[PDB]
RNA sequence: AUCAACGGAUAAAAGUUACCCCGGGGAUAACAGGCUGAUCUCCCCCGAGCGUCCACAGCGGCGGGGAGGUUUGGCACCUCGAUGUCGGCUCGUCGCAUCCUGGGGCUGAAGAAGGUCCCAAGGGUUGGGCUGUUCGCCCAUUAAAGCGGCACGCGAGCUGG
RNA sequence: CUCCUAAAAGGUAACGGAGGCGCCCAAAGGUCCCCUCAGGCGGGACGGAAAUCCGCCGGAGAGCGCAAGGGUAGAAGGGG
RNA sequence: AAUUCUGA
RNA sequence: GCCCGGAUAGCUCAGUCGGUAGAGCAGGGGAUUGAAAAUCCCCGUGUCCUUGGUUCGAUUCCGAGUCCGGGCACCA
RNA sequence: CCGAGGGUAGGGCCCGUGACUGGGGCGAAGUCGUAACAAGGUAGCUGUACCGGAAGGUGCGGCUGGA
RNA sequence: UUCGGAUUGGGGUCUGCAACCCGACCCCAUGAAGCCGGAAUCGCUAGUAAUCGCGGAUCAGCCAUGCCGCGGUGAAUACG
RNA sequence: UGAAACUCAAAGGAAUUGACGGGGGCCCGCACAAGCGGUGGAGCAUGUGGUUUAAUUCGAAGCAACGCGAAGAACCUUAC
């Protein structure tokens, strides 16, 4: 679940992935964060399935925030039908997602309830994910 | 009501039973297998709960002129110290009793019940009609919200059909024992001779539960064959798995697919008519369960009513309990409270 | 001029062929192989939660990663100066992802019985009823009545339903 | 015919993505002279949350007969 | 070209 | 799956160039009846399936969607 | 030779049983209409024929237990 | 409408211990629906119908436009 | 030609007395017809069904119950 409620268009073409984030770089809300290490299109039903993942672990706590958005139509041929004949229908979403991209982060939430309800959120990532701490990079002087 | 509410309960008996919990209680028989333990305190506060009861009863007893003081002195404190222990005394007089009644399944659900008329076949339809308006005013100014679900105003008079919603709490554990034949015998308004004639009615009641309509088949709760299909086809009907085989475990039922050419479109309608099928057997045992929750009474003819009404010699014998009241007039427009209790204490003993 | 099949064959025109024919094509489908592996079969990660108690005896929500090349497909690469197509019969042989039998760890293993995973093909893996059937269901057994690959092995070996 | 695909000239395929055209105006055309929007905020009988008024702020987000795009008030827009 | 009236 | 045709009052169904909305039935209030039917006056309620758009305005004209109705799915 | 009896083959009668199906009796209340009894609201009934949800209808001839 | 007097505001008299529910009157101000009534449907044959006013019982008062009486004016039509 | 199981306390003939007939003859009543004035419509009074309510006390139900018990409900009455 989680997709758009518009777009000027209902099907766009699959694009590319060439590497290192355009931006999402730094944690700039929670504590502690989740940063993705290869490119990939995640999907809606993952994004959500690692949310709840997220909460469920822990339970009636702090404030989980998402920071991808599926806004990609993905589509797909039917079943046993041959090429051509117009391009496939929408299946589901996705959201692009490069090498550097803070995806999730938790806020208000212990470190050993952090770096725990993260590392069952990137089971639930198809690619490799490293957790992180607000650092370097901070709005401020 | 009050005065006797403690009699029928095991108001001497369960004093008895009481101590034979923990009679086999104490002395841990290598106590192993978990059984009694559970019920064996709640089925203890019970008991010495019947002095809470004597207490509420002789705090309540104590009170009968617990006022003739009050009669006499308006103004103190030694009087109104055992009152905030005595307005929710006659609070729980009500509650150890009535809480005792509708222990039972589920009650608190919203009710439905349903006026089919009897024989006496106009009279009936009428008679019919008049039990409605009885338990709605009833259920109505008793705050129960009622939703008119069906109503077939019959040929000639009355109707011939009537159901209706009880949206409130306990609503079905109190019009249940109404669930039954319903007589009725006064000269008949519709026979020419204003002469006198009985008539019959049914009043089944029942919890609403049913809400939602979910049938999913998990993958494992079936098996899917494939083989070469039997027919026209050349090379093609020869070398292919067009054939499709759904079968659901469980049930048993199964069901085969050569329609298209295609092993995925057959798989398709394959289970789309196992699931049709599957549905036929869950609406299928999906009544005969509700159904029962009907009863296995009321041929709704004669002498199968469970509390007659006459009005030509005013009164109303509950034929299931015995008792007799002299207002039929009254019963018929709300009165129940008093029937639904000892209704229920009749049922509930033997359970 | 809906010559709109829009650079517009005649002013003027639809079907059928399993009764068919010739010229061509592996430039192009149906079989088999090939490449791909969506589908399929098997395996694994995560650990919500089930299991009286206890995440992992037995289970695994949402999601995630693979393997195999049995199925349905995608493609259209050899073959259209021909690669005979289902099932049966006969003859087998190879795989292991083991149905028996041999070993072994767990168990929610008292024992006898089981369950689950591991090791392990040496050898075994019945007779019938129905249907052309493969597949299935059933009868009667058994230690077990395994699943596949061999052009879905095998028609210059047979049958031809 | 209009955009994209189309890789910053032009061009560029696919049973790729998405829409329009087979008309229309005697003024919706020439020219000369004037005029300037849509909105938003307050004020106003009937008055919606836009009828017509008044006042500030509004550089073009309005309008241009119909699709889209480019263009455009220093007019192609509005009026005579 | 105009029906029906149960059952003490 | 493709291609047609549908959805409008409680049921069965008309309707328009884009402003409107109907019939028969059921149903409510009256009338004859001893009391029902029949019959006789009086009645009304609808986003015209959903969701987009065009328009100044859409039941209506286009995109899409859902449910139902038809017709095809052939050579191997 | 005959022979109780046993076996074999085909018949006849009766009893029991059978998915389903035919019509019947009964059943203090249903649904449909109202055929017959009063010129029963087309007088009725009758043998037969055809027809129809159902009583019933209609045709031909017969009777009056009708006018 | 100088028709019709509903409803309502305001001011008062009286009975009763007491009139908010719930009294009858009085006066100022309001002045509504109603331009002769669908399907239907009632009474009366002569001092009757229609029409005008008075009395009594009840009873403090009074929701009487009711009921029971009294007289004043005084019709139409009846083939069958 | 021609049974049975099962089921009912009757089935049935004639003739009485009535009631009834979309049978007949004869005959009455404001029954129709002839005619006049109303009701149904409107506002108000009152009775009743109904609903409402703590209660809205009870009875009357076609004609022959509904300005009927009520020829007088503010508390009395008055039964709720
Ligand atoms: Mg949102
Ligand atoms: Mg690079
Ligand atoms: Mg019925
Ligand atoms: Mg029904
Ligand atoms: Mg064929
Ligand atoms: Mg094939
Ligand atoms: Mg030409
Ligand atoms: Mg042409
Ligand atoms: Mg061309
Ligand atoms: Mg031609
Ligand atoms: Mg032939
Ligand atoms: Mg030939
Ligand atoms: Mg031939
Ligand atoms: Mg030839
Ligand atoms: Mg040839
Ligand atoms: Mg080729
Ligand atoms: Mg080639
Ligand atoms: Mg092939
Ligand atoms: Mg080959
Ligand atoms: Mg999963
Ligand atoms: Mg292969
Ligand atoms: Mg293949
Ligand atoms: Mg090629
Ligand atoms: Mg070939
Ligand atoms: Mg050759
Ligand atoms: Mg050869
Ligand atoms: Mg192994
Ligand atoms: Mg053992
Ligand atoms: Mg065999
Ligand atoms: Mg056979
Ligand atoms: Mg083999
Ligand atoms: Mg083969
Ligand atoms: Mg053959
Ligand atoms: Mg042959
Ligand atoms: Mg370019
Ligand atoms: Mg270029
Ligand atoms: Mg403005
Ligand atoms: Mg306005
Ligand atoms: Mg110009
Ligand atoms: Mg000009
Ligand atoms: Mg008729
Ligand atoms: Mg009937
Ligand atoms: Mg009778
Ligand atoms: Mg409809
Ligand atoms: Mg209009
Ligand atoms: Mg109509
Ligand atoms: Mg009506
Ligand atoms: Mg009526
Ligand atoms: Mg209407
Ligand atoms: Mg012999
Ligand atoms: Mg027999
Ligand atoms: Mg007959
Ligand atoms: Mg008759
Ligand atoms: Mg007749
Ligand atoms: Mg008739
Ligand atoms: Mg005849
Ligand atoms: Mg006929
Ligand atoms: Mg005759
Ligand atoms: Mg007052
Ligand atoms: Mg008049
Ligand atoms: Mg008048
Ligand atoms: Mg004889
Ligand atoms: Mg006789
Ligand atoms: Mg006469
Ligand atoms: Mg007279
Ligand atoms: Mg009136
Ligand atoms: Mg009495
Ligand atoms: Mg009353
Ligand atoms: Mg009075
Ligand atoms: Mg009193």
């Amino acid at each position: 679940m989680l997709m758009p409620r518009r777009m000027k268009y209902r099907k766009q073409q699959r694009g590319r992935l060439k590497g290192a984030t355009k931006g999402g770089d730094y944690v700039a809300f929670g504590d502690y964060g989740l940063v993705a290490l290869e490119p990939a299109w995640i999907t809606a039903q993952q994004i959500e399935a690692a949310r709840v993942a997220m909460v469920r672990h822990f339970r009636r706590g702090g404030k989980i925030f998402i920071r991808i958005f599926p806004d990609k139509p993905y589509t797909k041929k039917p079943l046993e039908v041959r090429m051509g004949k117009g391009k496939g229908n929408v299946e589901g979403y996705v959201a692009v997602v490069k090498p550097g991209r803070v995806m999730f982060e938790v806020a208000g939430v212990t470190e050993e309830q952090a770096m725990e309800a993260l590392r069952i959120a990137g089971h639930k990532l198809p690619i490799k994910t490293k957790i992180v701490r607000r650092d370097a990079y901070d709005e401020a002087q | 009501l009050a005065q006797r509410l403690e009699g029928l309960r095991g108001y001497l008996d369960i004093p008895q039973k009481e101590t034979r919990l923990k009679e086999l209680e104490r002395r841990l028989e290598d106590p192993s297998l978990w059984n009694d333990p559970e019920a064996a305190r709640k089925v203890s506060q019970e008991a010495a709960r019947l002095r809470r009861t004597v207490d509420t009863f002789r705090s309540l007893e104590s009170d009968l002129q617990g006022l003739l003081e009050l009669m006499e002195e308006l103004p103190a404190e030694e009087r109104e110290a055992l009152k905030p222990e005595l307005e929710e005394a006659a609070k729980k007089l009500d509650e150890l009793y009535h809480q005792t009644l509708l222990n039972f399944p589920h009650a608190e659900k919203n009710a439905i019940l349903t006026i089919q008329p009897g024989a006496g076949g106009t009279e009936a339809c009428d008679w019919a009609e008049m039990l409605l308006r009885m338990y709605t005013r009833f259920a109505e100014r008793q705050g129960f919200q009622v939703e008119v679900v069906d109503l077939t105003p019959g040929p000639e008079a009355g109707i011939d059909y009537a159901q209706i919603l009880v949206k409130g709490e306990n609503a079905y554990g109190l019009l249940s024992p109404e669930a039954g034949v319903h007589r009725l015998v006064r000269p008949s308004p519709f026979d020419a001779s204003g002469r006198r004639h009985t008539s019959f009615a049914g009043v089944e009641v029942i919890p609403e539960v049913d809400e939602e309509v979910e049938v999913v088949l998990k993958p494992e709760e079936l098996r899917i064959d494939v083989m070469r299909a039997s027919g026209p086809g050349g090379q093609g009907v020869n070398t292919t798995d067009s054939a499709v085989r759904v079968v659901h475990l469980p049930t048993g039922i199964t069901v085969t697919c050569q329609t298209t050419r295609s092993q995925i479109k057959n798989k398709e309608l394959a289970l789309k008519i196992l699931k049709a099928r599957l549905y036929e057997l869950e609406r299928k045992k999906r009544e005969e369960e509700l159904k029962a929750l009907r009863g296995e009474v009321e041929p709704i003819e004669w002498g199968s009513q469970i509390r007659s009404y006459v009005l030509d010699k005013n009164y109303v014998k509950d034929h299931r309990t015995g008792l007799m009241r002299h207002d039929p007039e009254n019963v018929l427009d709300g009165d129940l409270m008093d029937l639904i209790w000892a209704g229920l204490e009749w049922k509930a003993g033997r359970r």
